């Protein structure tokens, strides 16, 4: 079976430059390869076939070049959107085989968090439960780290975080932190502090609110 | 002439038959290249011809069965078409 | 129109069974075949099996162990296909796609995401995210929805019913005690909230639950 | 239609034969590749409808001795079953 | 002549988990490869013949893939008995070739 | 039944010749190839050469020296091997094998044991290893017996003619002044020992000796 290599398998390139895809086939495939772009929750995507022949509504910053082993899918000047998993595909020789998946990454400027915290909804609070949510959004480069106060001490019990791939649509990225308590250790204390510290200030980022 | 066209209908019918079932036939088969249609009709044409060229050619057993009916029907039937054709042109040398 | 519809979830035990259905519209030719492909979080694509609908014939992946049966029904252009005694490895999204039979995937289904594990359904709750009473406002607000305590994955998350797209972030679910949670976030800008409405919408496919809940400031 | 029948018998002969003799000829020969019946009897047909695709041949004298029998043999008996299946459709032509 | 090179020459596993054996000729030769097993003491015994086609008798956690020049032998859930020494074997061109053998260790 | 029927050894002087016999039963046809393929111990599967019976054609492998030449009988449907001018490296187990012509080695005799040395034949002695008079029984209990003094390889050793074949373990023989030995145990419930028989029963092919030994408790 055809064994095809992407390498390397992350791409960094900065904005409206050049980039291209290496796929490279254990053996000669004539031009039977194909390219798929999957990006962030999606479904692959046919971007190109028969290794340069377009695709109607791809846009035609896409294009690819090849044939026997090596084979290029290249963007002319990149843009958020292109931000995504890109796979090849041969069909050759039986079975149809794809490579392992090259991720593009884009350098962006850098960009400071919006933050923002919410204390627990009223429908949350008449069931038992207590959860402060507070949101990073839109920040760049991606090293963050986020540290929850309550009534001034640091907390770090019940803190769950979750971040975002970069974001498609400008290529920063994002992230949440979420404390959740009982509604009565949450109403035995005062202040509640989400505070985010990221290469963009040298002081924290900090947003509060009191329950009382 | 109507002979002819008849001749003509049974080759298109055995290639497209052809293509269709030595595609059923090798995908399964793994190194097989006979697996997509536009290539197999390629290859159809290339044995009623009996040019060969051998780009392309099946490798399991029913892919080479379906090969030998793609050779007996489809190289007489293209035989046939290539004698109506040398008889045509006979015909305008009489004419001058 | 999709061209391929599959459904959006499927929980299985571990040992048992599980069939999945893809519903193909738009052309449809003698030609064409219908793949099934497999990705595992994290993973790549892994090409699983193929069938012919107008002869019936399936083709299987031989580099991986033969879990799958694949089946068509031309009455109802659907085709199916049958993983059976299922692992904690079988657990992925699973594709179906078409090939006109020249050989590359012109059209690919949602996936279905299919989840191994003894653990039972639970719809979410869905909790609104609206700014403190003593937050200052910007030329933008945001404001979000909390989305706790469901299984399996996964939940689809909109905002108005899509017309609100951009600003919008839904943050990958966090797994606890056999529950997940997220959240998802919207910006607006502050002159339009709260005089014109937003609200998210939660639908969670293994449960055949959706939800809306408008986010109305503080009283 | 007798004769058609003993010309095909014929030619199951010489595929036969020849399958049997060139894996019989080829084998002791480094890198010969026609050393399997199956695969054999599928050169003998490619060879007997001169469609020749040379994915598969001999490479040594008597495999090519017995290439030169299947030849000479295979392709007038399959001439002939070619001649008579042209001359069973061309009655069709007139019945119409 | 085919050279099969079958690396590594020792395997070692934990029961019940799958195992894969590699072997690699030195050109390409289609589908046309056979494993056998051969237990200490024992005859060989045909496995898989043409990569992939089971054999009568065989357990079906038994399965081969590959083709061209890479091929692999694998067993779903190893046990006790499969304990064994694995060789392939090609039939592509003349001379029929073996691998030099691969031991499997529990 | 057992389709290539072949001696289990032959002892030959350096620089003698022997010929090797494989009695095939079963499926015969013309396409069949008898093969024969060597293996030294300790190494891998070495193919000598091959031989069509219905024409009489033998092929040889040419990357080794030249020593056999095979013939074949059509009405005993017998294939033989002569090995000639033998030396130490001529030394190993010879199968022949059946081919069907389309590639791959069916079905495989049982192999000769071939040994080129000056030592002369020896049958083994075999002794019982019963347990001492002080041995503490547990749910179950040990028995053996020892294959001493015999050349040259190899021997078979079952128990009860076979139908004891869980608990054995026959140890590898040791070569000592010329003359091999090994040993075999068995493990039986104590419950039934000695109520119920156990024997060893010591094949030598070489020397066409059969013994059988019952295995007594001591006096
Ligand atoms: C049931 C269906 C059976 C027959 C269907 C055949 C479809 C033909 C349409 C071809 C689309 C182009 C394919 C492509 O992009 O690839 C080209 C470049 O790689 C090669 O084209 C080809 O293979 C050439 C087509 C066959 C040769 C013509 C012989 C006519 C008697
Ligand atoms: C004296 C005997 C001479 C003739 C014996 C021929 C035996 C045919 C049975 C084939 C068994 C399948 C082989 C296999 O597993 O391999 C297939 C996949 O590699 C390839 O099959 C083949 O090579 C196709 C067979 C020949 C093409 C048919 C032409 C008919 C006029
Ligand atoms: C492997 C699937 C077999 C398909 C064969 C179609 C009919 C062939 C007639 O020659
Ligand atoms: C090398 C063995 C020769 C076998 C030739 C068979 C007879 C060929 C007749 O053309």
């Amino acid at each position: 079976d055809i064994l095809l290599t992407q390498s390397p398998a992350i791409l960094s390139v900065s904005p409206g430059e050049r980039v291209s895809f290496s796929c490279r086939a254990s053996q000669s495939i004539g031009t039977d390869i194909h390219w798929y772009q999957q990006r962030t929750n999606g479904s692959p995507r046919l971007l190109i076939k028969y290794a340069s022949e377009s695709i109607s509504g791809i846009p035609s910053r896409f294009s690819g070049s090849g044939s026997g082993t090596d084979f290029t899918l290249s963007i002319n000047s990149v843009e958020s959107e292109d931000i995504a998993n890109y796979y090849c595909q041969q069909s050759n020789r039986w079975p149809f085989t794809f490579g392992s998946g090259t991720k593009l990454e884009i350098k962006r400027a850098d960009a400071a968090p919006t933050v923002s915290i919410f204390p627990p909804s009223s429908e949350q609070l008449t069931s038992g439960g207590a959860s402060v949510v507070c949101f990073l959004n839109n920040f760049y480069p991606k090293d963050i780290n986020v540290k929850w106060k309550i009534d001034g001490s640091e907390r770090q019990n019940g803190v769950l975080n979750s971040w975002t791939d970069q974001d498609s649509k400008d290529s920063t990225y994002s992230m949440s932190s979420t404390l959740t308590l009982t509604k009565d250790e949450y109403e035995r204390h005062n202040s509640y502090t989400c505070e985010a510290t990221h290469k963009t200030s040298t002081s924290p980022i900090v947003k509060s609110f009191n329950r009382n | 002439w109507r002979c002819a066209g008849a001749a003509t209908v049974l080759l298109v019918i055995v290639l497209l038959a052809g293509s269709y079932l030595a595609v059923l036939a090798e995908r399964g088969a793994p190194g097989a290249q006979l697996i997509t249609y536009p290539r197999a009709l390629w290859w159809s044409v290339a044995t009623a011809t009996t040019v060969g060229y051998g780009d392309l050619y099946p490798v399991t057993l029913w892919g080479r069965c379906v090969a030998v009916v793609v050779m007996v029907a489809g190289i007489t039937s293209f035989g046939l078409v290539t004698a109506a054709l040398a008889t045509w042109f006979v015909g305008q040398c009489q004419q001058q | 129109q999709v061209q391929l519809q599959q459904p959006g979830a499927e929980l299985v035990k571990p040992g048992a069974s599980v069939k999945l259905s893809c519903k193909a519209s738009g052309y449809t030719f003698t030609s064409d075949w219908i793949h099934w492909v497999k990705q595992r979080p994290g993973h790549g694509l892994e090409w699983i099996g193929e069938i012919i609908p107008s002869y019936g014939r399936a083709n299987y992946n031989e580099k991986i162990q033969k879990k799958a049966t694949l089946t068509a029904d031309k009455s109802s252009s659907t085709a199916f296909m049958q993983l059976s005694s299922l692992t904690s490895e079988d657990s992925a999204v699973y594709y179906c796609a078409r090939e006109r039979g020249d050989g590359y995937f012109a059209v690919w289904g949602a996936g279905t995401t299919v989840t191994v594990s003894s653990a039972k359904t639970t719809p979410p709750s869905v909790y609104p995210l609206a700014p403190g009473s003593a937050a200052q406002t910007n030329s933008m607000v945001t404001l979000g929805c909390l989305v706790k305590g469901y299984f399996p994955e996964p939940v689809t998350v909109t905002w108005n019913s899509g017309s609100l797209s951009s600003g919008v972030h839904t943050f990958p679910a966090v797994l606890q005690s056999d529950l997940y949670t997220l959240s998802s976030s919207v910006t607006v800008p502050s002159s339009s909230w709260p005089s014109e409405t937003v609200t998210c919408n939660v639908a969670h496919p293994a449960s055949s639950t959706k939800v809306d809940k408008k986010i109305v400031p503080r009283d």
